[PDB]
């Protein structure tokens, strides 16, 4: 998320078996990283 | 005639005079966006009581 | 640094010769480039001057409507086009260069210049 110019980054690792879905239950996310790069962002991609 | 080359040089010898002589001069500019304070200063801490 | 030229020796009157200066070595710029020209047992005399930036050309008066001066910034090389070769134009003539950079063109015709090459000799034959 990007709020008032800080972009937060929560992150979460977890083993699973699912071969379709996501699991079913409840974990909560830390934060890992808080940049102050005050830049507009309305779009995102991902890379593999 | 009448048409100059923009730029001249400077005339820096070791034994030019102090007003001749070259000098390093470096501006430091403070800008404050409407985006977050990175460069802050030290404010150093104390001990622990 | 070092001023390499080669090109010139011998040609009949009327013929044209090309000679070549090349600049190797670390440079940090180059404002400009001349050729100069020393006939035997007289005083060397200014020919022409190149600015490096822009291409602008000075001639002296003996030369004017028969030299060109010109130059390659990638291959740090100057060049002087002899055309309409006469009997006074026999001498040694010789490359320099500066990192000066004078607003005046005309003053690279007197300016003392830092660099030279070793001469090459044009001769002008019947
Ligand atoms: C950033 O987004 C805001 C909200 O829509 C907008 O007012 C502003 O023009 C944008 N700024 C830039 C740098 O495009």
């Amino acid at each position: 998320k990007n709020i008032d110019g800080y972009f937060k980054i929560y992150s979460k690792h977890t083993p699973i078996n699912l071969v379709r879905d996501l699991p079913q239950g409840f974990s909560a996310l830390e934060p890992l990283v808080d940049l102050p790069i005050g830049i507009n962002i309305t779009r995102f991609q991902t890379l593999l | 005639f009448n048409c100059y080359f923009p730029l001249q040089s400077y005339g820096f010898q070791p034994t030019n005079g102090v007003g001749y002589q070259p000098y390093r001069v470096v501006v430091l500019s403070f800008e404050l966006l409407h985006a977050p304070a990175t460069v802050c200063g030290p404010k150093k801490s104390t001990n622990l009581v | 640094v070092q001023l390499v030229e080669s090109g010139g020796g011998l040609m009949q009157a009327g013929g044209s010769l090309r000679l070549s200066c090349a600049v190797s070595g670390r440079t940090f710029s180059t404002a400009a480039m001349g050729w100069f020209r020393q006939a035997p047992g007289k005083e060397r005399e200014f020919v022409a001057a190149i600015r490096w930036s822009g291409g602008s050309a000075y001639y002296a008066d003996s030369v004017k409507g028969r030299f060109t001066i010109s130059r390659d910034k990638a291959k740090n090389t100057v060049y002087l086009q002899m055309n309409s070769l006469k009997y006074e134009d026999t001498a040694v003539y010789y490359c320099a260069r500066t990192e000066y950079v004078s607003y005046l063109l005309s003053d690279y015709a007197t300016w003392p210049y830092d660099y030279w090459g070793q001469g090459t000799q044009v001769t002008v034959s019947s």
